[PDB]
């Protein structure tokens, strides 16, 4: 079973906000966009400036494999956790996320040479992260929590789409000071603007095959390559061979 | 795979998803305060956070118990 | 003060089934947005989710008849604490439908 | 039974962030990305710089053995723990991780000399409750908690792959100031960027 | 049309038509409280609503049981 | 229109009893916060905060007592 | 709005093809590894 | 998100009420450190440090009082 | 329209007791400031400042004692 | 006369015991507020107010002990 | 492996690892000053060190007590 | 024969084996503080250990009773 | 309002009627403007038949 998740997003924010106050004669107070009382020395303004732009792209692919007999129900289930580590790296705070998946199936052989299956799929990221800074979100990709149950039949060795989801969105906003926002040379100083775009695609594809012949090369014969190539191999110890001999082969 | 949750679990989860971030705010506060204990700006903040945490945990527990006893009293009458 | 706002969202779930077999599809997802100011420490988030139950039937007319239950939306949130997130993540209603159509 | 796990990781971070404040004779005050002013006259801006690269690989192999009699169900169960000291060794408690494995089996002999077995297998590292040092994860490789339950039959002395998993992912992000990030010679002072790549394989 | 309902159901349902909205009020009060679990104005309200809910459920079940025992004791004399 | 029980009536009597204290405490706290050391603001605030503490205690204890008087009767229907 | 369709034919290209294209175009691909091939062969080759 | 409770919203009042005292104190000390024998500076610093002391006391006492008001109500659910 | 408790009444008794002292102190300081070196002014201010200090103390200690009584009676309802 | 219970009788024994304290304590306050700085007045008020404090606390505690005796007997009629 | 430590242990130890060397600096300064009690540069140092040590030990013990109360209140509700 | 142990025994023993050495740590820290009652380091240590021990014994004894109350409730229905 | 109508043979209409109306008794009127601005109306209930 193949599961694919793709994500893209673009963000920009840019502009200013103004507020302030003036006291005249100590007898008339004037204030501009303040939701609060003022200390009346006056002649006090603030311009809050923001300017940021960002782009993000993420992609995740996962493919479980499970062997079963005809008419026999079978279950596969697997959790996994991932960590990320942050500057100040001596300090004891890893951010982490947990992804998990399970599949329960019941296969049937049709006379037509077709495989019919009853399916449950449950998959996704856990609902309750505790990310406080963005670092965890920019490091580790969110995916939904998704549940499907259905029946499907597929010609032998072909493949099929059981479910999928797509989402697209856009947003725009602008603020301005009614008279100044249109001044010819400085109007742009009195404006605020923001834009958001998002696109998401998620899909589930199934692809069954009949298994007639065992593995070639032998499992052990492959393992022996892996171990040596990795240097994990330690069968050289004169001390361990004394017993490894009983396990490694007849 | 995913946890079965009852009803009491839903009640507890309302608090857990109510205080979005307090669970970690408290820890960060402690870390920096412990780094420099003699700063009254750190102290004044940590006092607030710790108090909010205390109230949150207390209310959560007391609530769960009340629902437990309502259910128990209804179930008893089946016999 | 003068302000303008515009938003647009489109979702398209797809589900495979067989005739006379009931089926279920269910998803939800969290979206996050960085929030400027406050040394850019701040972050906001929202959850959207959708669920569909369906029962298909084949008419002799070649028409397909569907028994449908749909529930969709954003989770209700009394917690809203800022402008820019409400400016950056759309609101969408909480909506429930149950009906038959062919 | 052969259990094999392989894991590769590539990570990089590079670039800068900026903020600050300005004042003009106590006439006007300006903040750039900051929600309070320093009362400063275009002075003490702050720049935060990140530059780091890392690569990692881990390989784990495990093999249990169990003897049984025809038609007799049997169980094997093992649990074991491993420790790491840390640098800054004056006083840093030992980090540790626990691995555990359980197998239930029932063997049947075919007339054709094939062996058929009912199997239930459960192997994994136990979940870390909440937080751990950044060094421990470096020394002790994470592995899943996996559960399989199935029937298989195999020609004599041959082998079968009963289940497996693979995960592949990549991510990239860039942040920048709308006009300065586009300058030919200094944009790199106003861009920040990050990458993440991962590849994992698990088989039984 | 509507499902069949007995005398015990009519009795159980009386209470529910009596407390017009308590079932909803008890939920929304909880979500207000859990959003800010340290406001005494929210807490004093929730205490009241939760008490009312408790007494309601507990009176409903005891009344239904007493009517069951009256009927089972009449039917025991047909023989 | 909404339903309100006997305990809600008992509680509400206090709220309609202390007519304005809920607003008085808020504005007295903002007036203090504007000048955290002024003997008249301190002397006012100490009074209003004390009256508030006593109000919330008496309300919640009374509602508790009535809840127990009711539960003790319902138990005997059984 | 609702829009149903009858399904009679499988995917074309195969999932194994489209997924491989996405992997290589995104640089997520890893089959180049000298080591993992020893195992991945069983999954992709069978 | 900057989630804040009730006690948080109380505490924040004083921080916004004393508009600038936090910086003022630091600056007055910064300059006085360079010339300890200027009385025009000593007199300034005595006042700023007094204001600071009173502000931090009033703030932590008020937060403590509202904690007890809440805990008392919570206790009565049972 | 005001609202006043019992502690409010007790407190206000002192305010209506000392008719004018709160203005008297402010004006004595006002004139003294203009000529800090005059003995008659110093001698007048020394008295008024003391009367004021004792007034504020006796006020706050009485209000506390009453609050402590009520808090102990209400405790016995439960 | 209105109906009065056994706990009312017990309560009233105190009030009728302290014949005049109930008002002595108020007159003392009215006088002391006139000149808060007279030690002859302060020395008297301290005494009256201490007596009042002890009186109210003994009253409430006694009432509660009899409530819990009666409740314990009534419980066993079942 | 390492001596068993609970949550409170791991909270208390956070302070100790926060004030990296204060525990030594206090005894160091104390000995230097005891060597020559009438030296203002030593007195002005030891005043600061001892004040810091006092504040640290105090805030440590208060925080450990608060985290004991939060737990006991929860455990009581199991029954 | 090997000493018989039931389900409540099992549940109880999980705590004893869960706290590896606390049961002796609290004895050593006492003998130390008793040898030198006026050292703040020894005090700050013992406060933690004694708290952890108190919480352990409470959580144990409550959990065993909760189980006993389920078993006793089921056995009543055999009649 | 709750009603049940019956047509007469004369073309008259007969209705079983229940009515209630008013302000909810939550007296906010602590301050003069409240009573000045918002009219009190009585709380009233009627139940009868008319044709």
């Amino acid at each position: 079973l193949w599961i694919v998740d793709l994500n893209k997003s673009d963000l920009e924010r840019l502009g200013t906000s103004w507020s302030g106050s003036i006291t005249i004669g100590d007898k008339l107070g004037v204030s501009l966009n303040q939701s609060s009382i003022s200390t009346l020395d006056g002649s006090r303004f603030i311009a809050a400036v923001n300017a940021l732009e960002e782009k993000k792209q993420a992609t995740v692919v996962s493919r479980p494999v499970l062997l079963t007999q005809e008419n026999v129900p079978a279950i596969f289930d697997n959790n996994r956790t991932f960590y990320t580590k942050l500057i100040g790296e001596r300090n004891v705070a890893l951010e982490h996320v947990t992804y998990g998946t399970m599949i329960r199936v019941l296969p049937r052989f049709s006379a037509d040479g077709q495989i019919e299956m009853s399916l449950d799929i449950e998959d996704g990221n856990d609902k309750t992260p505790q990310s406080d800074t963005t670092t965890s979100v920019d490091a580790l990709p969110e995916v939904g929590r998704t549940l499907i149950s259905t029946i499907a039949r597929v010609p032998h060795g072909k493949s099929l789409l059981v479910g999928g989801y797509t989402r697209d969105a856009n947003t725009d906003t602008v603020q301005s000071i009614p008279f100044l926002g249109k001044l010819p040379l400085i109007g742009s100083l009195f404006r605020y603007s923001s834009k958001n775009k998002s696109n998401v695609v998620r899909v589930f594809m199934i692809e069954p095959k009949e298994i007639v012949d065992p593995l070639t090369p032998d499992a052990s014969e492959s393992v022996n390559n892996i171990l040596k190539q990795s240097g994990a191999w330690s069968g050289d110890d004169k001390l361990q061979k004394w017993v490894r001999v009983y396990l490694d082969r007849g | 795979a995913t946890p079965w949750s009852g009803y009491l679990d839903d009640v507890s989860a309302k608090f857990d998803t109510g205080v979005d971030n307090l669970q970690t705010q408290v820890t960060e506060a402690l870390d920096k305060l412990a780094a420099k204990p003699s700063d009254p700006a750190l102290l004044a903040a940590y006092q607030s956070k710790l108090s909010e945490y205390n109230l949150y945990r207390n209310a959560q527990s007391n609530t769960v118990k009340v629902f437990k006893d309502i259910d128990a009293a209804i179930i008893q009458n089946f016999r």
